[PDB]
């Protein structure tokens, strides 16, 4: 999830904005 | 500098990027 | 993102287990 | 029965089906 993709590993503008709303 | 976006700053970043919007799990 | 899923729609155990971690 | 998962709710949900996976927003 958000966390494995954004934390554990470096996300992009694109991944992070799939976690809004 | 840490590209990681961790806690408050994962929080912070989705503030940043979502807008009006919103996201889970803000009140 | 979850919102939409789970609580503007209804969402499975598999997409909900999809947000952990 | 509501089937949707809303605010604390949807927290719980995760807190269920995640365990010790853990989730954001929490610690
Ligand atoms: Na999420």
């Amino acid at each position: 999830g958000i966390v494995e993709q954004c934390c554990t590993s470096i996300c992009s503008l694109y991944q992070l904005e799939n976690y809004c709303n | 500098v840490n590209q990681h976006l961790c806690g408050s700053h994962l929080v912070e970043a989705l503030y940043l990027v979502c807008g009006e919007r919103g996201f889970f799990a803000t009140p």
